[PDB]
C-alpha cells in the first residue's frame, strides 16, 4: 500500500491533499467496494470498503480525506510455554502446572458419495490463547509449545471506530476520534484536510509490555526473525496494563507514532521512521515502530516528494502511473556496465539487449527488459555484500545502491546470476519483442486486460502482484483502490478508480468496465456532491423499504 | 420494517445511499453490494460460518487458500456462539442498526433476483444472511494481523505421541 498526505507548505493550492493508493486483493473477502453514504445533515462520507462492512474504510467527506496502511506494528504475541516434565498437556507459570483447556469444534464434510459426515477437532488453549504449530520453526515437543495471543479478539470497537471515523470533520477531528477508541486493528491512518493539515498516526491495537520487561520477556532468537514472542512460563510477561489504554492489555495512545505536519507525509508499509525524514519518528516499543531500512516503494516517494517544489495533483498521479521500475535505480546502471564489460559472450547478448532498451517501467509497453531484470533481482537478493555501497542508517534514503564489481568475486556471481536469469527467461515461452502488458493480465469471463503495474519488492509504486497460470502471469493482488483528493473551494475533488471494478460476478454490466480504464491508466471523477451526481448521464435512482 | 433507503448509482456502478437512519442506510448498503457481490459475501459467509467442507468436500480451498476443512476448524473456533454473542453485546445501538439493515438490505435482494448480476442463483449456499453472518465477517478481518495468519498453525497444534 501507498498514502501521501500533503499539507499547506508543500500543495499548490496552499490546501491539503491527498493520494490513496492501498495495494489489497483483487478477490475474496478484501476486495474493496466503492460507495457513497450520506445521513443528511450528519453523515456524507464517499470511498471503498471491505465486503459485508456498513461503514467507508478509505474515503473523504466534505474537508478531510483518508486512507490506510497495512503497518509493521505487532497486534499478537506468541508465547513459548514451558511443558510441565511429567504431562505435554500441562505447562508452567511460575514453576505452577496448569493444564491446557480442549474446546472441540464439529465440522460437517460432504464426502465423495455426496453424504455428509461429521469430523471432531480439539483446539488446545493456554491462558494466553490457543496453541500454534510451525513444523521445524514452532513445534510442540515434550518440553515446549507456543500459544498466541491475538490483541484484536477482545477489539469490539473496530466498526464503531470507522463508523467515528466516518464522520470526522477535520485531521484534528480525526485524530480525536481514533486515540479515543483505538479500534484499528492493523493499519496506519494518513490524512489530509482542507485547512492543509497533513497527519499520519500509527494509531492500531498492539500489545503493549513496559520498557523494562521487554529485553527480558522477549525470545530473543525469534525477535530477531521478526516474530513477537515473549516467555510464557513468567507471570511478568503478560501483556502489561495501563489504566488509559482503551482495552485491557494495549497500547495507550500517546504511547504511539503520530506526525502532524504542514508539508507531507507518507508510508509504503514500513515502520513509521521515516514517515517524514526531516523529522524521524524514534524511541517506541519494537513491538511497535523500529527504525528498519525502508523498501524501494518508500524510497522511491521520498526521492520525488523531498524539495521545495510545490506538488500538484498531477504530481501525485503520475507517481502511480509512471509504472516506474525504482529497484532499477539501484542497480541497472551497474549491471549494463557488466553487460558491456562482457560482450561477446553469448549466454548474456539479449538480456543485455533487452535491458538496455527497456524503459525502465512497467508499464503495458515496456519491453522484455523488465522480465529479465526482475529474474535478476531475484538471484541478486540472495548475493551475500555484493551492494557496492550496503545500507547506512546515516543514509537511508540513498543505500543500498550500486554493485561492488569492483570484488572480483561479486563480479563472477553478479555474471552468473545474470546467465542463470537470462536462461530462466529464455526458456519460457516468451515470444519475439513482447512486451510487459502482453504477459500480465487480469482475466474477465474468457477475455483478458493487460494490466501494468508490477510487484512492489521491484520499488514500483502501483504495485500488482501476479501468479504464473498457464501463459500469462494473472494479477491477484495490489493497486485496487484508489482515490486523489484536493479540497476547491466548491467541495472535495476526488478523482480515482476501483481497478478491478464494482463487481466479481461476470453477468454483471460493473464486471471490467474500470478494469478497462484502469488498463489504460484512465481515472476518473469520483462524483461526491448531489451537483457532480446529478451532472452523471448514467444516473440510475431507486428507493427501496420494506 | 422502518427499513428505507434511497439509491443513486453514477457510472460504472457506484451506489450513493441516502437514509435517514443507520438502519435504513445499511439496507441500502446491503441491497446494492448485494447486486454486485451477492455471491462473493455468500462464499465468504460460508468460509466464515466454518461450513466450506459442509458444500463443497474436503478437496477444495477458500478465497484466501486455506484448505476447506482447516480453514472451517479455524472459523468455527474463532466464531463461536458465545464469541458472537459478547461481540454484539459490545456494538453500539448505531453499528447495531447498521448491520441489521445490512442484513435486511443484502436478503430483499436474494428475495427478488433473477439472475441479472447473480452467477450463483440456485446454489444451496446462496442463503439469506443473519447480523451473526456480518459479525463473523467482521471477526475475520478482525484476526488477519494476528491469529488468521496462524489458521493452519492451530488447526496443526496437537500434542506429542511416545517419540
Ligand atoms: C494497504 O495496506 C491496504 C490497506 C487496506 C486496509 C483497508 C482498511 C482497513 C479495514 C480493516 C477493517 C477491519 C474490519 C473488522
Amino acid at each position: 500500500s501507498n498514502a501521501i498526505a500533503v499539507g499547506s507548505e508543500r500543495s499548490a493550492d496552499g490546501k491539503g491533499m491527498l493520494l490513496a493508493n492501498p495495494h489489497f486483493p483483487w478477490n475474496g473477502a478484501m476486495r474493496f467496494y466503492q460507495m457513497h453514504l450520506t445521513i443528511p445533515g450528519r453523515l456524507d462520507v464517499m470511498g471503498a470498503s471491505l465486503p459485508g462492512l456498513p461503514v467507508v474504510n478509505i474515503g473523504f467527506s466534505r474537508h478531510l480525506a483518508w486512507t490506510h496502511t497495512v503497518d509493521t506494528s505487532s497486534h499478537f504475541t506468541l508465547y513459548r510455554l514451558a511443558l510441565d516434565p511429567k504431562d505435554p498437556r500441562r505447562y508452567l507459570v511460575d514453576g505452577r502446572s496448569l493444564p491446557l483447556e480442549e474446546k472441540s469444534v464439529a465440522i460437517e464434510v460432504r464426502g465423495a458419495d455426496g453424504k455428509l459426515s461429521r469430523v471432531e477437532h480439539k483446539v488446545y488453549q493456554s491462558i494466553y490463547g490457543p496453541l500454534v504449530v510451525w513444523p521445524g520453526k514452532l513445534d510442540w515437543n515434550r518440553s515446549e509449545a507456543y500459544a498466541l495471543r491475538d490483541a484484536n479478539l477482545e477489539n469490539t470497537r473496530v466498526l464503531q471506530q470507522w463508523y467515528s471515523i466516518n464522520q470526522a470533520s477535520d485531521v484534528a477531528d480525526l485524530r480525536r476520534r481514533v486515540e479515543a477508541l483505538q479500534g484499528i486493528p492493523w493499519v496506519n491512518t494518513l490524512a489530509a484536510d482542507e485547512q492543509g493539515n497533513a497527519l499520519y498516526m500509527n494509531q492500531s491495537v498492539v500489545p503493549y509490555l513496559k520498557p523494562e520487561l521487554i529485553p527480558a520477556c522477549a525470545i530473543p532468537q525469534l525477535v530477531a526473525e521478526g516474530l513477537p514472542a515473549l516467555q510464557g512460563q513468567d507471570s511478568r510477561c503478560a501483556w502489561s496494563r495501563d489504566p488509559a489504554a482503551a482495552q485491557a492489555g494495549i497500547t495507550p495512545a500517546a504511547q504511539l507514532p503520530v506526525l502532524l505536519r504542514r508539508d507531507f507525509v507518507q508510508n509504503s508499509n514500513d515502520s513509521a521512521w521515516l514517515t517524514n525524514p526531516a523529522s524521524p519518528l524514534q524511541g517506541f516499543s519494537p513491538l511497535v515502530s523500529q527504525e528498519k531500512p525502508i523498501g524501494p516503494r518508500a524510497r522511491y516517494a521520498l526521492s520525488r516528494l523531498q524539495g521545495k517544489q510545490p506538488l500538484e495533483a498531477k504530481t501525485l498521479e503520475e507517481m502511480v502511473t509512471a509504472n516506474h521500475v525504482f529497484s532499477a535505480d539501484q542497480v541497472l546502471p551497474d549491471l549494463l556496465r557488466l553487460c558491456r564489460d562482457n560482450q561477446g559472450e553469448k549466454s548474456l547478448a539479449r538480456a543485455c539487449a533487452a535491458l538496455a532498451q527497456w524503459d525502465r517501467g512497467a508499464n503495458l509497453d515496456s519491453g522484455s527488459g523488465f522480465v529479465y531484470f526482475q529474474r535478476f533481482m531475484q538471484r541478486f537478493a540472495e548475493l551475500d555484500g555484493a551492494w557496492k555501497e550496503p545500507f547506512d542508517a546515516q543514509r537511508p534514503l540513498d543505500t543500498p545502491q550500486g554493485i561492488a564489481l569492483d570484488r572480483p568475486q561479486v563480479a563472477t556471481q553478479v555474471r552468473q546470476a545474470l546467465a542463470d536469469a537470462a536462461a530462466e527467461v529464455e526458456k519460457s515461452g516468451i515470444p519475439d519483442g513482447a512486451r510487459w502488458g502482453d504477459l500480465q493480465v487480469s482475466t474477465r469471463g474468457q477475455e483478458r486486460i493487460a494490466i501494468p503495474g508490477g510487484d512492489g519488492h521491484f520499488g514500483v509504486y502501483n504495485a500488482i502482484q501476479s501468479v504464473r497460470k498457464g501463459d500469462h502471469l494473472e494479477v491477484v493482488g495490489g493497486t485496487s483502490y484508489i482515490q486523489l483528493v484536493t479540497f476547491p473551494e466548491e467541495g472535495p475533488k476526488a478523482r480515482g478508480l476501483l481497478a478491478f471494478s464494482q463487481s466479481s460476478d461476470p453477468r454483471s454490466p460493473h464486471y471490467r468496465d474500470q478494469t478497462e480504464l484502469f488498463s489504460r491508466q484512465q481515472w476518473q471523477t469520483l462524483p461526491f456532491s448531489d451537483r457532480q451526481i446529478d451532472a452523471d448521464p448514467q444516473l440510475q435512482r431507486l428507493s427501496i423499504r420494506e | 420494517t422502518g427499513l428505507a433507503a434511497d439509491i443513486r448509482w453514477t457510472a460504472y456502478g457506484v451506489p450513493h445511499i441516502r437514509a435517514k437512519d443507520e438502519r435504513g442506510l445499511g439496507y441500502g448498503i446491503g441491497y446494492a453490494y448485494a447486486r454486485d457481490n451477492a455471491c462473493l459475501l455468500a462464499e465468504e459467509i460460508v468460509t466464515a460460518r466454518g461450513e466450506r467442507a459442509r458444500y463443497f468436500g474436503s478437496e477444495g480451498k477458500s478465497s484466501a487458500e486455506l484448505d476447506n476443512l482447516p480453514s472451517d476448524i479455524f472459523y468455527a473456533w474463532l466464531n463461536q456462539p458465545e464469541a458472537l454473542q459478547a461481540f454484539w453485546q459490545a456494538q453500539t445501538p448505531a453499528v447495531r442498526q447498521l448491520l441489521e439493515g445490512y442484513a435486511a438490505g443484502f436478503n430483499r435482494f436474494l428475495r427478488e433476483a433473477d439472475g441479472k448480476t447473480t452467477s450463483c442463483l440456485g446454489q444451496p449456499w446462496l442463503r439469506a444472511i443473519a447480523t451473526d453472518d456480518l459479525l463473523r465477517l467482521t471477526r475475520r478481518l478482525l484476526v488477519e494481523g494476528g491469529v488468521g495468519q496462524f489458521a493452519d498453525a492451530l488447526v496443526a497444534a496437537a500434542p506429542p505421541g511416545a517419540e
